[PDB]
């Protein structure tokens, strides 16, 4: 537990690349988090919203 | 049926033909809504409710 | 741009609009910057039967 100042920087580095990863399911109010899905269901008319 | 006891055809294992349902000058409304009629034939849904 | 449709396909002239008119006869693009005029027409073009 003594090298405990360069743990931590490799935790926080890691725990914010994590939530930047899990950021990309989130769906911000629209229909689905994969644009695959959202293109694959609606026109380029409604899509864009 | 009436709008109070509305009949629901549960939809199964089937290959459907969204093709001629929107080609067709025999429906007044086709409203669609979270999908669009132009990709109804290439889309794999789990269950249809009627 | 002149034109004649029927009723309601009339109304089916509009940015981002599914349709029969807007499929194969007369397509407008997401992006038009204009108006869309459109008047009844009966006793000017009406021929019997």
């Amino acid at each position: 537990s003594a090298l405990g100042k360069l743990q931590d920087v490799v935790n926080q580095n890691a725990q914010a690349l994590n939530t930047l990863v899990k950021q990309l399911s989130s769906n911000f109010g629209a229909i689905s988090s994969v644009l695959n899905d959202i293109l694959s269901r609606l026109d380029p008319p409604e899509a864009e919203v | 049926a009436s709008v109070y006891a509305w009949n629901r055809k549960r939809i199964s294992n089937c290959v459907a033909d969204y093709s001629v349902l929107y080609n067709s000058a025999s429906f007044s409304t086709f409203k669609c809504y979270g999908v669009s009629p132009t990709k109804l034939n290439d889309l794999c849904f789990t269950n249809v409710y009627a | 741009d002149s034109f004649v449709i029927r009723g309601d396909e009339v109304r089916q002239i509009a940015p981002g609009q599914t349709g029969k008119i807007a499929d194969y006869n007369y397509k407008l693009p997401d992006d038009f910057t204009g108006c869309v005029i459109a008047w009844n027409s009966n006793n000017l073009d009406s021929k019997v039967g």
